[PDB]
């Protein structure tokens, strides 16, 4: 199938910082990636982005019924979806599983957490080990489970420490070598 | 609760 | 500096295949979307669907206008096609693996554009048609596209697995290999 293909999108965006007591509002429109117009909230009216929104623009921003709407959006649709979702978004707390083995470099495996936000710390008899750290990052599972691998670089006992959201207190696993 | 979906304008020919 | 937390209501119309999505995005996972087929609310999570509800009729609204706004967008651009961008493929376990002991491979499929792919997952060089799953095409902040697919396992030394991916922006089709 050799036909040439034509894409839009909408992105309907509502970023939230301290909580909901400040957010934006974007209405984003693209032709395959090529965002032509928005409406941000902090801007209060559409723009013309690559100039084919130009029309649009012009248009949109002359039904004074649609910007009174979308004016509206931050409190309509962005803060109440917040309220609607927090349960189970904002406060979703999945505590990780942690596995050390040698794969040398000794792999600190960090599985099935949520949120994304982690710390994992290396220690050689109890002393941060701050060179020799080969990490994945933060892995998106798909499934609202995140992962990471963090390998420290070894030639006593070796600990992997884990801080994250769901944990009272840190999780540690040891190697004793 | 009801999650609300945002409408959107009808573009300019 | 940067917010806490971004809530996306994504959609696309793609031309000439008329497949249209319609999903709600938060910080980067999907809380849901809308099936076109059976015009219903799929929850990423089942227990989403307890927590609250949306209504898959406003869903198939907006994708009628996001499809003549295709349209019309189309000749603004003097019919202008999209220039396919093949996929990054990735395969991954849930877990670490041992022998015997039940895991998901993971098949990421990232930066690529049109949404439009298809997927096989090979078990020795066949296809496995049950048991899998998969995303729909999730949204990036370069408005290009990612999608997983999921393979439950129970690791072997006598199994070889690919993640097959045919994208119109690679010559061929991609294998991504695993094996324990
Ligand atoms: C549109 O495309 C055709 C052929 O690619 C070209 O000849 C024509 O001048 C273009 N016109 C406009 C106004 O975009
Ligand atoms: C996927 O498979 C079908 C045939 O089964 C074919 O029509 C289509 O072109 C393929 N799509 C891609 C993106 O390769």
């Amino acid at each position: 199938d050799t036909r040439p293909r034509f894409l839009e999108q909408v992105k309907h965006e509502c970023h939230f910082f301290n909580g909901t007591e400040r957010v934006r509002f974007l209405d984003r429109y693209f032709y395959h990636q090529e965002e032509y117009v928005r409406f941000d909230s902090d801007v209060g009216e559409y723009r013309a982005v690559t100039e084919l929104g130009r029309p649009d623009a012009e248009y949109w921003n002359s039904q004074k019924d649609l910007l009174e709407q979308k004016r509206a959006a931050v409190d309509t649709y962005c803060r109440h979806n917040y309220g609607v979702g927090e349960s189970f978004t904002v406060q979703r707390r999945v505590y990780p599983e942690v596995t050390v083995y040698p794969a040398n470099l000794l792999v600190c495996s960090v599985n099935g957490f949520y949120p994304g936000s982690i710390e994992v710390r290396w220690f050689r008899n109890g002393q941060e080990e701050k060179t020799g750290v080969v990490s994945t990052g933060l892995i998106q599972n798909g499934d609202w489970t995140f992962q990471t691998l963090v390998m420290l670089e070894t030639v006593e006992v070796y600990t992997c420490q884990v801080e994250h959201p769901s944990l009272t207190s840190p999780l540690t696993v040891e190697w004793r070598a | 609760a009801g999650f609300a979906g945002e409408q959107g304008p009808a573009g300019e020919p | 500096i940067k917010e806490e937390h971004v809530i996306i209501q994504a959609e696309f119309y793609l031309n000439p295949d008329q497949s249209g999505e319609f999903m709600f995005d938060f910080d980067g996972d999907e809380i849901f979307h809308v099936d076109m087929a059976k015009k219903e609310t799929v929850w990423r999570l089942e227990e989403f669907g307890r927590f609250a509800s949306a209504e898959a009729q406003g869903a198939l609204a907006n994708i009628a206008v996001d499809k003549a706004n295709l349209e019309i967008m189309t000749k603004r651009s003097n019919y202008t096609p999209i220039t396919n961008v093949p996929p990054e493929v990735t395969v991954l376990t849930n877990s670490p693996v041992e022998l015997r002991e039940p895991n998901v491979l993971i098949c990421f499929i990232d930066k690529f554009t049109p949404p439009v792919v298809n997927v096989t997952w090979l078990r020795n060089g066949k296809p496995v048609t049950t048991g899998v799953s998969e995303t729909v095409f999730l949204p990036r902040e370069d408005h290009l596209f990612r999608k997983f697919h999921y393979l439950p396992f129970l690791p072997s030394t006598e199994d070889v697995y690919d993640c097959r991916v045919e994208h119109w922006g690679l010559d061929e089709p991609l294998l991504k290999h695993w094996e324990f």
